[PDB]
Protein backbone atom coordinates (compact mmCIF):
# COMPACT_ATOMS: atom_id res chain seq x y z
CA UNK A 1 0.00 0.00 0.00
CA UNK A 2 3.11 2.18 0.02
CA UNK A 3 3.23 4.49 -3.00
CA UNK A 4 6.58 2.98 -3.94
CA UNK A 5 5.02 -0.46 -3.69
CA UNK A 6 2.23 0.47 -6.08
CA UNK A 7 4.50 2.13 -8.65
CA UNK A 8 6.80 -0.90 -8.57
CA UNK A 9 3.71 -2.90 -9.60
CA UNK A 10 1.86 -0.56 -11.95
CA UNK B 1 17.71 -15.23 -14.57
CA UNK B 2 19.04 -13.74 -17.80
CA UNK B 3 20.79 -11.07 -15.73
CA UNK B 4 23.57 -13.51 -14.87
CA UNK B 5 23.76 -14.57 -18.52
CA UNK B 6 24.84 -11.14 -19.79
CA UNK B 7 28.25 -10.44 -21.25
CA UNK B 8 30.00 -7.24 -20.15
CA UNK B 9 29.10 -5.51 -23.41
CA UNK B 10 25.49 -6.51 -22.85
CA UNK B 11 25.38 -5.25 -19.28
CA UNK B 12 26.75 -1.86 -20.39
CA UNK B 13 24.16 -1.64 -23.20
CA UNK B 14 21.30 -2.58 -20.87
CA UNK B 15 22.30 0.10 -18.36
CA UNK B 16 22.88 2.77 -21.01
CA UNK B 17 19.50 2.04 -22.59
CA UNK B 18 17.79 2.18 -19.19
CA UNK B 19 19.00 5.71 -18.46
CA UNK B 20 16.27 8.14 -17.32
CA UNK B 21 15.96 11.56 -18.98
CA UNK B 22 17.26 14.87 -17.74
CA UNK B 23 14.29 16.83 -16.47
CA UNK B 24 13.62 20.57 -16.42
CA UNK B 25 12.71 22.58 -13.33
CA UNK B 26 9.68 24.87 -13.24
CA UNK B 27 12.24 27.51 -12.19
CA UNK B 28 10.74 30.95 -12.73
CA UNK B 29 13.89 33.14 -12.84
CA UNK B 30 11.72 36.19 -12.24
CA UNK B 31 10.55 34.92 -8.86
CA UNK B 32 12.87 36.18 -6.10
CA UNK B 33 14.35 33.30 -4.12
CA UNK B 34 13.16 32.43 -0.64
CA UNK B 35 14.12 29.36 1.36
CA UNK B 36 10.57 28.09 0.87
CA UNK B 37 10.63 28.45 -2.92
CA UNK B 38 14.11 27.01 -3.47
CA UNK B 39 13.18 23.93 -1.47
CA UNK B 40 9.94 24.06 -3.41
CA UNK B 41 11.91 23.71 -6.63
CA UNK B 42 14.25 21.03 -5.29
CA UNK B 43 11.61 18.78 -3.78
CA UNK B 44 9.40 19.15 -6.86
CA UNK B 45 12.31 18.07 -9.03
CA UNK B 46 13.19 15.21 -6.70
CA UNK B 47 9.61 13.99 -6.80
CA UNK B 48 9.57 13.96 -10.61
CA UNK B 49 13.01 12.29 -10.75
CA UNK B 50 11.81 9.63 -8.31
CA UNK B 51 9.10 8.46 -10.70
CA UNK B 52 11.59 7.97 -13.53
CA UNK B 53 14.00 6.34 -11.04
CA UNK B 54 11.42 3.73 -10.05
CA UNK B 55 10.93 2.81 -13.67
CA UNK B 56 14.67 2.82 -14.35
CA UNK B 57 15.21 0.41 -11.44
CA UNK B 58 12.88 -2.11 -13.11
CA UNK B 59 15.31 -2.12 -16.06
CA UNK B 60 18.50 -2.82 -14.10
CA UNK B 61 19.39 -6.47 -14.75
CA UNK B 62 18.46 -8.65 -11.79
CA UNK B 63 16.25 -6.09 -10.08
CA UNK B 64 12.84 -7.51 -10.97
CA UNK B 65 14.06 -10.99 -10.02
CA UNK B 66 13.71 -9.80 -6.44
CA UNK B 67 10.47 -9.99 -4.47
CA UNK B 68 8.48 -6.78 -4.44
CA UNK B 69 9.20 -6.18 -0.77
CA UNK B 70 12.92 -6.54 -1.45
CA UNK B 71 12.69 -4.07 -4.35
CA UNK B 72 10.87 -1.62 -2.10
CA UNK B 73 13.55 -1.91 0.56
CA UNK B 74 16.43 -1.34 -1.86
CA UNK B 75 14.86 1.78 -3.40
CA UNK B 76 13.88 3.05 0.04
CA UNK B 77 17.47 2.79 1.21
CA UNK B 78 19.11 4.06 -1.98
CA UNK B 79 16.82 6.76 -3.38
CA UNK B 80 18.71 9.88 -2.26
CA UNK B 81 22.12 8.36 -3.06
CA UNK B 82 20.88 7.62 -6.57
CA UNK B 83 19.51 11.17 -7.00
CA UNK B 84 22.79 12.57 -5.72
CA UNK B 85 25.11 10.55 -7.95
CA UNK B 86 22.97 11.67 -10.89
CA UNK B 87 23.20 15.33 -9.88
CA UNK B 88 26.97 15.07 -9.44
CA UNK B 89 27.27 13.42 -12.84
CA UNK B 90 25.17 16.18 -14.51
CA UNK B 91 27.28 18.83 -12.76
CA UNK B 92 30.68 17.45 -13.72
CA UNK B 93 31.30 19.93 -16.56
CA UNK B 94 30.16 22.88 -14.45
CA UNK B 95 32.92 23.53 -11.89
CA UNK B 96 31.48 25.20 -8.79
CA UNK B 97 27.89 24.59 -9.87
CA UNK B 98 25.23 21.95 -9.30
CA UNK B 99 23.11 21.31 -12.37
CA UNK B 100 19.81 20.29 -10.81
CA UNK B 101 18.37 20.85 -14.26
CA UNK B 102 19.52 22.52 -17.49
CA UNK B 103 17.50 25.60 -16.43
CA UNK B 104 18.51 25.41 -12.76
CA UNK B 105 22.22 25.75 -11.96
CA UNK B 106 22.98 26.74 -8.38
CA UNK B 107 26.26 27.57 -6.68
CA UNK B 108 27.16 27.35 -3.01
CA UNK B 109 26.11 30.94 -2.32
CA UNK B 110 22.57 30.13 -3.46
CA UNK B 111 22.75 27.06 -1.23
CA UNK B 112 22.83 29.31 1.82
CA UNK B 113 19.29 30.40 0.94
CA UNK B 114 18.20 27.29 2.83
CA UNK B 115 19.24 26.59 6.42
CA UNK B 116 21.65 23.68 6.72
CA UNK B 117 21.89 23.33 2.95
CA UNK B 118 25.27 24.86 2.15
CA UNK B 119 27.18 22.04 3.85
CA UNK B 120 25.43 19.53 1.59
CA UNK B 121 26.14 21.66 -1.49
CA UNK B 122 29.82 21.66 -0.60
CA UNK B 123 29.96 17.88 -0.36
CA UNK B 124 28.19 17.48 -3.69
CA UNK B 125 30.54 19.98 -5.35
CA UNK B 126 33.54 18.13 -3.94
CA UNK B 127 32.23 14.85 -5.41
CA UNK B 128 31.75 16.48 -8.82
CA UNK B 129 35.33 17.75 -8.60
CA UNK B 130 36.51 14.24 -7.77
CA UNK B 131 34.59 12.84 -10.74
CA UNK B 132 36.30 15.44 -12.92
CA UNK B 133 39.74 14.66 -11.44
CA UNK B 134 39.16 10.98 -12.33
CA UNK B 135 37.66 11.72 -15.74
CA UNK B 136 34.71 9.50 -14.92
CA UNK B 137 33.15 7.93 -18.03
CA UNK B 138 29.40 7.60 -18.69
CA UNK B 139 29.72 3.82 -18.84
CA UNK B 140 31.38 3.81 -15.41
CA UNK B 141 28.73 6.13 -13.98
CA UNK B 142 25.80 3.86 -14.97
CA UNK B 143 27.60 0.86 -13.41
CA UNK B 144 28.14 2.78 -10.16
CA UNK B 145 24.54 3.97 -10.04
CA UNK B 146 23.30 0.36 -10.39
CA UNK B 147 25.80 -0.74 -7.74
CA UNK B 148 24.19 1.77 -5.34
CA UNK B 149 20.70 0.48 -6.02
CA UNK B 150 21.76 -3.12 -5.32
CA UNK B 151 24.24 -2.52 -2.49
CA UNK B 152 22.89 0.19 -0.23
CA UNK B 153 20.14 -1.83 1.44
CA UNK B 154 21.60 -5.28 1.03
CA UNK B 155 22.63 -5.48 4.72
CA UNK B 156 19.48 -4.04 6.30
CA UNK B 157 17.03 -6.63 4.94
CA UNK B 158 13.08 -13.29 8.09
CA UNK B 159 13.95 -16.87 7.19
CA UNK B 160 16.74 -18.90 5.58
CA UNK B 161 15.01 -18.24 2.24
CA UNK B 162 15.12 -14.46 2.59
CA UNK B 163 18.88 -15.06 2.57
CA UNK B 164 18.78 -16.55 -0.94
CA UNK B 165 17.27 -13.25 -2.04
CA UNK B 166 20.47 -11.59 -0.84
CA UNK B 167 22.63 -14.11 -2.72
CA UNK B 168 21.17 -13.16 -6.09
CA UNK B 169 22.02 -9.51 -5.43
CA UNK B 170 25.65 -10.40 -4.69
CA UNK B 171 25.95 -12.32 -7.96
CA UNK B 172 24.61 -9.35 -9.93
CA UNK B 173 26.97 -7.05 -8.06
CA UNK B 174 29.86 -9.31 -9.10
CA UNK B 175 28.70 -9.06 -12.73
CA UNK B 176 28.80 -5.27 -12.56
CA UNK B 177 32.31 -5.45 -11.10
CA UNK B 178 33.29 -7.67 -14.03
CA UNK B 179 31.77 -5.02 -16.28
CA UNK B 180 33.71 -2.14 -14.70
CA UNK B 181 36.98 -4.04 -15.09
CA UNK B 182 36.03 -4.83 -18.70
CA UNK B 183 35.54 -1.11 -19.46
CA UNK B 184 38.88 -0.19 -17.91
CA UNK B 185 40.73 -2.95 -19.75
CA UNK B 186 39.14 -1.70 -22.99
CA UNK B 187 40.35 1.81 -22.13
CA UNK B 188 43.94 0.56 -22.19
CA UNK B 189 44.50 0.47 -18.43
CA UNK B 190 47.05 -1.94 -17.00
CA UNK B 191 45.96 -4.59 -14.48
CA UNK B 192 47.38 -2.49 -11.65
CA UNK B 193 45.56 0.63 -12.92
CA UNK B 194 42.31 -1.32 -13.27
CA UNK B 195 42.35 -2.46 -9.64
CA UNK B 196 43.37 1.01 -8.46
CA UNK B 197 40.61 2.75 -10.43
CA UNK B 198 37.99 0.22 -9.36
CA UNK B 199 38.90 0.99 -5.76
CA UNK B 200 38.89 4.73 -6.33
CA UNK B 201 35.40 4.49 -7.84
CA UNK B 202 33.94 2.26 -5.15
CA UNK B 203 35.38 4.38 -2.35
CA UNK B 204 33.37 7.34 -3.62
CA UNK B 205 30.25 5.33 -2.77
CA UNK B 206 31.16 5.77 0.89
CA UNK B 207 31.07 9.55 0.48
CA UNK B 208 27.76 9.33 -1.39
CA UNK B 209 26.30 7.32 1.50
CA UNK B 210 27.48 10.04 3.86
CA UNK B 211 25.90 12.83 1.83
CA UNK B 212 22.65 10.89 1.62
CA UNK B 213 22.64 10.38 5.40
CA UNK B 214 23.22 14.10 5.97
CA UNK B 215 20.58 14.97 3.34
CA UNK B 216 18.03 12.70 5.00
CA UNK B 217 18.46 14.54 8.31
CA UNK B 218 18.15 17.82 6.43
CA UNK B 219 14.89 16.69 4.80
CA UNK B 220 13.54 15.59 8.17
CA UNK B 221 14.20 19.04 9.64
CA UNK B 222 12.53 20.68 6.63
CA UNK B 223 9.50 18.51 7.27
CA UNK B 224 9.47 19.52 10.94
CA UNK B 225 9.93 23.20 10.11
CA UNK B 226 7.05 22.81 7.64
CA UNK B 227 7.96 25.76 5.37
CA UNK B 228 7.68 23.72 2.16
CA UNK B 229 4.98 21.06 1.64
CA UNK B 230 6.34 17.63 0.74
CA UNK B 231 5.06 15.20 -1.88
CA UNK B 232 3.47 12.09 -0.39
CA UNK B 233 6.09 9.93 -2.10
CA UNK B 234 8.91 11.98 -0.58
CA UNK B 235 7.33 11.76 2.89
CA UNK B 236 6.99 7.98 2.67
CA UNK B 237 10.61 7.72 1.48
CA UNK B 238 11.73 9.82 4.44
CA UNK B 239 9.52 7.73 6.70
CA UNK B 240 11.27 4.54 5.61
CA UNK B 241 14.50 5.95 7.06
CA UNK B 242 12.79 6.53 10.41
CA UNK C 1 58.41 16.18 0.82
CA UNK C 2 58.45 12.61 -0.52
CA UNK C 3 56.67 10.09 1.73
CA UNK C 4 58.40 6.86 2.78
CA UNK C 5 55.00 5.17 2.52
CA UNK C 6 55.06 5.06 -1.26
CA UNK C 7 58.42 3.25 -1.31
CA UNK C 8 57.17 0.26 0.70
CA UNK C 9 56.60 -3.13 -0.88
CA UNK C 10 53.35 -5.00 -0.27
CA UNK C 11 54.97 -7.17 2.41
CA UNK C 12 56.39 -4.12 4.15
CA UNK C 13 52.95 -2.48 4.07
CA UNK C 14 51.26 -5.59 5.53
CA UNK C 15 53.95 -5.90 8.23
CA UNK C 16 53.73 -2.23 9.16
CA UNK C 17 49.94 -2.41 9.58
CA UNK C 18 49.96 -5.66 11.59
CA UNK C 19 52.64 -4.23 13.87
CA UNK C 20 50.57 -1.07 14.34
CA UNK C 21 47.48 -2.93 15.61
CA UNK C 22 46.09 -1.64 18.92
CA UNK C 23 45.39 -4.10 21.76
CA UNK C 24 42.08 -5.66 22.72
CA UNK C 25 40.91 -3.96 25.91
CA UNK C 26 38.76 -5.15 28.80
CA UNK C 27 35.60 -3.73 30.33
CA UNK C 28 34.79 -3.79 34.09
CA UNK C 29 34.84 -7.12 35.97
CA UNK C 30 31.46 -6.49 37.65
CA UNK C 31 29.14 -9.45 36.83
CA UNK C 32 25.93 -7.53 37.66
CA UNK C 33 23.18 -8.44 35.16
CA UNK C 34 21.10 -7.34 33.50
CA UNK C 35 22.23 -3.83 32.50
CA UNK C 36 20.40 -0.55 32.72
CA UNK C 37 20.49 1.99 29.90
CA UNK C 38 22.77 4.19 32.00
CA UNK C 39 25.14 1.35 33.02
CA UNK C 40 25.39 -0.20 29.57
CA UNK C 41 26.09 3.18 27.97
CA UNK C 42 28.55 3.89 30.77
CA UNK C 43 30.55 0.76 29.95
CA UNK C 44 30.39 1.37 26.19
CA UNK C 45 31.38 5.04 26.26
CA UNK C 46 34.17 4.29 28.75
CA UNK C 47 35.48 1.60 26.40
CA UNK C 48 35.11 3.89 23.39
CA UNK C 49 37.19 6.52 25.18
CA UNK C 50 39.99 4.07 25.97
CA UNK C 51 40.02 2.55 22.46
CA UNK C 52 40.20 6.05 21.01
CA UNK C 53 43.45 6.78 22.80
CA UNK C 54 44.99 3.64 21.25
CA UNK C 55 43.46 4.54 17.90
CA UNK C 56 45.22 7.90 17.77
CA UNK C 57 48.51 6.11 18.39
CA UNK C 58 47.71 3.41 15.82
CA UNK C 59 46.96 6.09 13.20
CA UNK C 60 50.40 7.66 13.74
CA UNK C 61 51.83 4.31 12.66
CA UNK C 62 49.80 3.88 9.46
CA UNK C 63 52.31 4.49 6.65
CA UNK C 64 51.87 7.95 5.19
CA UNK C 65 49.62 9.31 7.93
CA UNK C 66 52.25 11.35 9.76
CA UNK C 67 53.40 12.85 6.46
CA UNK C 68 50.20 14.91 6.54
CA UNK C 69 49.96 18.17 8.43
CA UNK C 70 48.64 17.99 11.98
CA UNK C 71 45.44 19.66 10.78
CA UNK C 72 44.82 17.04 8.08
CA UNK C 73 45.52 14.28 10.61
CA UNK C 74 42.90 15.85 12.88
CA UNK C 75 40.33 16.13 10.11
CA UNK C 76 40.76 12.51 9.02
CA UNK C 77 40.43 11.16 12.56
CA UNK C 78 37.46 13.36 13.42
CA UNK C 79 35.67 12.13 10.29
CA UNK C 80 36.56 8.42 10.67
CA UNK C 81 36.75 7.68 14.40
CA UNK C 82 33.42 5.88 14.86
CA UNK C 83 33.81 3.92 11.59
CA UNK C 84 37.22 2.76 12.79
CA UNK C 85 35.82 1.67 16.19
CA UNK C 86 33.02 -0.15 14.42
CA UNK C 87 35.12 -2.07 11.93
CA UNK C 88 37.34 -3.14 14.84
CA UNK C 89 34.30 -4.30 16.84
CA UNK C 90 32.91 -6.19 13.86
CA UNK C 91 36.28 -7.89 13.30
CA UNK C 92 36.52 -8.94 16.99
CA UNK C 93 32.97 -10.30 16.84
CA UNK C 94 33.44 -12.32 13.68
CA UNK C 95 34.00 -15.68 15.38
CA UNK C 96 30.98 -15.09 17.63
CA UNK C 97 27.86 -15.31 15.40
CA UNK C 98 25.04 -13.31 16.99
CA UNK C 99 27.18 -11.40 19.49
CA UNK C 100 29.20 -8.18 19.62
CA UNK C 101 32.52 -8.70 21.38
CA UNK C 102 33.00 -5.20 22.77
CA UNK C 103 35.54 -6.73 25.12
CA UNK C 104 36.43 -10.34 25.97
CA UNK C 105 34.41 -9.80 29.17
CA UNK C 106 31.68 -7.78 27.48
CA UNK C 107 30.13 -9.96 24.78
CA UNK C 108 26.60 -8.71 24.05
CA UNK C 109 23.65 -9.96 21.96
CA UNK C 110 20.91 -7.94 20.27
CA UNK C 111 18.50 -8.44 23.16
CA UNK C 112 20.96 -6.63 25.40
CA UNK C 113 21.03 -3.94 22.73
CA UNK C 114 17.38 -3.26 23.58
CA UNK C 115 18.55 -2.12 27.04
CA UNK C 116 19.39 1.20 25.40
CA UNK C 117 16.92 3.41 23.54
CA UNK C 118 17.66 3.47 19.80
CA UNK C 119 20.50 0.97 20.20
CA UNK C 120 19.11 -2.35 18.98
CA UNK C 121 18.96 -1.00 15.40
CA UNK C 122 22.68 -0.30 15.50
CA UNK C 123 23.45 -3.69 17.03
CA UNK C 124 21.53 -5.31 14.18
CA UNK C 125 23.55 -3.48 11.56
CA UNK C 126 26.84 -4.39 13.25
CA UNK C 127 25.79 -8.03 13.59
CA UNK C 128 24.95 -8.15 9.87
CA UNK C 129 28.37 -6.72 9.01
CA UNK C 130 30.05 -9.26 11.27
CA UNK C 131 28.12 -12.09 9.63
CA UNK C 132 29.08 -10.80 6.17
CA UNK C 133 32.78 -10.71 7.08
CA UNK C 134 32.56 -14.18 8.57
CA UNK C 135 30.88 -15.55 5.45
CA UNK C 136 33.60 -13.93 3.27
CA UNK C 137 36.31 -15.48 5.44
CA UNK C 138 37.90 -12.07 6.02
CA UNK C 139 41.59 -12.42 6.93
CA UNK C 140 43.39 -10.28 9.48
CA UNK C 141 45.72 -8.96 6.80
CA UNK C 142 42.73 -7.80 4.73
CA UNK C 143 41.11 -6.31 7.82
CA UNK C 144 44.07 -4.09 8.66
CA UNK C 145 44.06 -2.88 5.04
CA UNK C 146 40.35 -2.00 5.15
CA UNK C 147 40.73 -0.21 8.46
CA UNK C 148 43.57 2.01 7.16
CA UNK C 149 41.53 2.71 4.01
CA UNK C 150 38.69 4.06 6.20
CA UNK C 151 41.14 6.35 8.04
CA UNK C 152 42.50 7.81 4.80
CA UNK C 153 39.32 7.81 2.69
CA UNK C 154 36.45 8.94 4.86
CA UNK C 155 37.50 12.56 5.29
CA UNK C 156 39.44 13.05 2.06
CA UNK C 157 36.60 14.63 -0.01
CA UNK C 158 35.74 17.17 2.68
CA UNK C 159 39.17 18.75 2.38
CA UNK C 160 44.61 15.03 -1.26
CA UNK C 161 47.14 13.75 -3.79
CA UNK C 162 49.39 12.15 -1.21
CA UNK C 163 46.34 10.51 0.41
CA UNK C 164 45.10 9.07 -2.87
CA UNK C 165 48.55 7.70 -3.68
CA UNK C 166 48.68 6.01 -0.27
CA UNK C 167 45.17 4.60 -0.83
CA UNK C 168 46.40 3.19 -4.16
CA UNK C 169 49.32 1.56 -2.39
CA UNK C 170 46.86 -0.09 0.01
CA UNK C 171 44.76 -1.36 -2.92
CA UNK C 172 47.91 -2.88 -4.41
CA UNK C 173 48.52 -4.47 -1.01
CA UNK C 174 45.01 -5.91 -0.78
CA UNK C 175 45.33 -7.38 -4.28
CA UNK C 176 48.76 -8.72 -3.33
CA UNK C 177 47.19 -10.55 -0.37
CA UNK C 178 44.42 -12.07 -2.52
CA UNK C 179 46.79 -13.29 -5.21
CA UNK C 180 49.01 -14.66 -2.44
CA UNK C 181 46.01 -16.57 -1.09
CA UNK C 182 45.40 -18.23 -4.47
CA UNK C 183 42.47 -16.24 -5.91
CA UNK C 184 42.22 -15.87 -9.68
CA UNK C 185 42.30 -12.40 -11.25
CA UNK C 186 38.50 -12.36 -11.54
CA UNK C 187 38.18 -13.46 -7.91
CA UNK C 188 40.61 -10.78 -6.77
CA UNK C 189 38.71 -7.90 -8.33
CA UNK C 190 35.33 -9.32 -7.27
CA UNK C 191 36.62 -9.66 -3.71
CA UNK C 192 38.18 -6.21 -3.74
CA UNK C 193 34.80 -4.80 -4.74
CA UNK C 194 32.89 -6.85 -2.14
CA UNK C 195 35.14 -5.56 0.64
CA UNK C 196 35.06 -1.91 -0.45
CA UNK C 197 31.26 -2.00 -0.78
CA UNK C 198 31.01 -3.01 2.87
CA UNK C 199 32.71 0.30 3.68
CA UNK C 200 29.56 2.07 2.48
CA UNK C 201 27.57 0.18 5.11
CA UNK C 202 30.17 1.06 7.77
CA UNK C 203 29.79 4.75 6.90
CA UNK C 204 26.02 4.37 7.25
CA UNK C 205 26.37 2.73 10.66
CA UNK C 206 28.74 5.46 11.81
CA UNK C 207 26.28 8.15 10.77
CA UNK C 208 23.43 6.45 12.64
CA UNK C 209 25.75 5.97 15.59
CA UNK C 210 26.67 9.65 15.61
CA UNK C 211 22.99 10.61 15.79
CA UNK C 212 22.60 8.17 18.65
CA UNK C 213 25.55 9.70 20.51
CA UNK C 214 24.13 13.19 20.07
CA UNK C 215 20.79 12.17 21.58
CA UNK C 216 22.68 10.59 24.50
CA UNK C 217 24.59 13.85 24.94
CA UNK C 218 21.24 15.71 24.94
CA UNK C 219 19.64 13.27 27.41
CA UNK C 220 22.58 14.15 29.67
CA UNK C 221 22.29 10.97 31.74
CA UNK C 222 25.58 9.34 30.76
CA UNK C 223 28.86 11.17 31.47
CA UNK C 224 30.88 11.54 28.27
CA UNK C 225 34.62 12.17 28.16
CA UNK C 226 35.85 15.51 26.87
CA UNK C 227 37.55 13.59 24.07
CA UNK C 228 34.33 11.82 23.07
CA UNK C 229 32.45 15.10 23.29
CA UNK C 230 35.00 16.77 21.01
CA UNK C 231 34.95 13.93 18.45
CA UNK C 232 31.13 14.17 18.42
CA UNK C 233 31.19 17.95 18.06
CA UNK C 234 33.41 17.71 14.98
CA UNK C 235 30.44 16.19 13.20
CA UNK C 236 28.49 19.40 13.93
CA UNK C 237 25.54 17.10 14.44
CA UNK D 1 42.79 23.41 21.69
CA UNK D 2 41.70 19.78 21.40
CA UNK D 3 42.46 16.61 23.30
CA UNK D 4 43.01 15.23 19.81
CA UNK D 5 45.88 17.70 19.24
CA UNK D 6 47.52 16.61 22.48
CA UNK D 7 47.22 12.94 21.64
CA UNK D 8 48.52 13.37 18.11
CA UNK D 9 51.50 15.34 19.48
CA UNK D 10 52.29 13.43 22.67
C1 LIG E 1 21.18 19.16 -2.53
C2 LIG E 1 20.37 17.95 -2.06
C3 LIG E 1 19.75 18.24 -0.70
C4 LIG E 1 19.35 16.99 -0.03
C5 LIG E 1 18.47 17.26 1.16
C6 LIG E 1 17.06 17.74 0.81
O1 LIG E 1 16.39 18.12 1.96
C7 LIG E 1 16.24 16.67 0.16
C8 LIG E 1 15.17 17.22 -0.84
C9 LIG E 1 15.75 18.04 -1.99
C10 LIG E 1 16.21 17.21 -3.11
C11 LIG E 1 16.94 17.98 -4.15
C12 LIG E 1 17.49 17.14 -5.09
C13 LIG E 1 16.72 16.90 -6.20
C14 LIG E 1 17.12 16.10 -7.22
O2 LIG E 1 16.35 15.85 -8.27
C15 LIG E 1 18.34 15.53 -7.16
C16 LIG E 1 19.15 15.77 -6.08
O3 LIG E 1 20.35 15.19 -6.05
C17 LIG E 1 18.78 16.55 -5.01
C18 LIG E 1 19.72 16.76 -3.95
O4 LIG E 1 20.82 16.27 -3.99
O5 LIG E 1 19.37 17.58 -2.99
C1 LIG F 1 27.35 -0.10 19.17
C2 LIG F 1 27.91 1.29 18.92
C3 LIG F 1 26.91 2.32 19.29
C4 LIG F 1 27.38 3.62 18.77
C5 LIG F 1 26.61 4.77 19.32
C6 LIG F 1 27.02 5.22 20.66
O1 LIG F 1 26.22 6.24 21.01
C7 LIG F 1 28.45 5.71 20.67
C8 LIG F 1 29.07 5.56 22.09
C9 LIG F 1 29.30 4.13 22.42
C10 LIG F 1 30.40 3.53 21.63
C11 LIG F 1 30.50 2.05 21.80
C12 LIG F 1 31.54 1.44 21.08
C13 LIG F 1 32.75 1.28 21.76
C14 LIG F 1 33.84 0.68 21.19
O2 LIG F 1 35.00 0.56 21.84
C15 LIG F 1 33.73 0.21 19.92
C16 LIG F 1 32.54 0.35 19.22
O3 LIG F 1 32.49 -0.14 18.01
C17 LIG F 1 31.42 0.94 19.78
C18 LIG F 1 30.22 1.01 19.03
O4 LIG F 1 30.14 0.51 17.95
O5 LIG F 1 29.18 1.54 19.62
Amino acid sequence: HKILHRLLQE
Amino acid sequence: SLALSLTADQMVSALLDAEPPILYSEYDPTRPFSEASMMGLLTNLADRELVHMINWAKRVPGFVDLTLHDQVHLLECAWLEILMIGLVWRSMEHPGKLLFAPNLLLDRNQGKCVEGMVEIFDMLLATSSRFRMMNLQGEEFVCLKSIILLNSGVYTFSTLKSLEEKDHIHRVLDKITDTLIHLMAKAGLTLQQQHQRLAQLLLILSHIRHMSNKGMEHLYSMKCKNVVPLSDLLLEMLDAHR
